[PDB]
């Protein structure tokens, strides 16, 4: 019998920037990631008191 | 389409009363709060009064507490402001503003649509 031995290196994602409020950015797997404004829903165009 | 046109203001003697009526059209006035805001000709804006959605829960400003009494009738889509007593300081353009809740709920955070403004000019002459 034989066995493959590997040591995978360290993994860490790149540093990114925190979004400004109201900015909706295109994300992963066809999802629009929204940081909406105060008083609005998760959809940035829907009011939510 | 949406409007907050108001009327009922004019030149009155000091120490008098005025009845400001603000009407709303096409924006379901019974569901949105309405405030009254004063703008002096050269001293900037000044927030006067609040009436809530139903009509109760009225809270005023510190400088005009008791002096101004607000009221609301959702049947004919009207907001009334009674200026019971008026000094010479109160000459200004008064706006009835639509303001719903974003952070501060009842005093209003988003003054969306403003009325054209009615000019109260108090004068002893």
């Amino acid at each position: 019998d034989m066995v493959g031995h590997h040591i995978l290196g360290a993994c860490h994602s790149s540093w990114q920037d925190a979004p400004i409020q109201g900015t909706s950015q295109m994300g992963a797997h066809g999802q629009l990631q929204t940081f909406p404004r105060n008083g609005y829903d998760w959809d940035n165009q829907t009011p939510l008191e | 389409e949406v409007k907050l046109v108001e009327s009922g203001g004019g030149l009155v003697q000091p120490g008098g009363s005025l009845r400001l009526s603000c009407v709303g059209s096409g924006f379901t006035f019974s569901s949105y709060e309405i405030n009254w805001v004063r703008q002096a000709p050269g001293k900037g804006l000044e927030w006067l009064a609040v009436v809530s959605k139903i009509g109760d829960r009225t809270y005023y400003a510190d400088s005009v507490r008791g002096r101004l009494t607000i009221s609301r009738d959702n049947s004919q889509n009207t907001a009334y402001l009674q200026m019971n007593s008026l000094r010479t300081e109160d000459t200004a353009r008064y706006y009835c503003v639509r303001a719903w809740c974003a952070s501060t709920c009842l005093p209003g955070d988003i003054m969306d649509l403003w009325g054209p403004g009615v000019g109260v000019v108090v004068s002893s002459l």
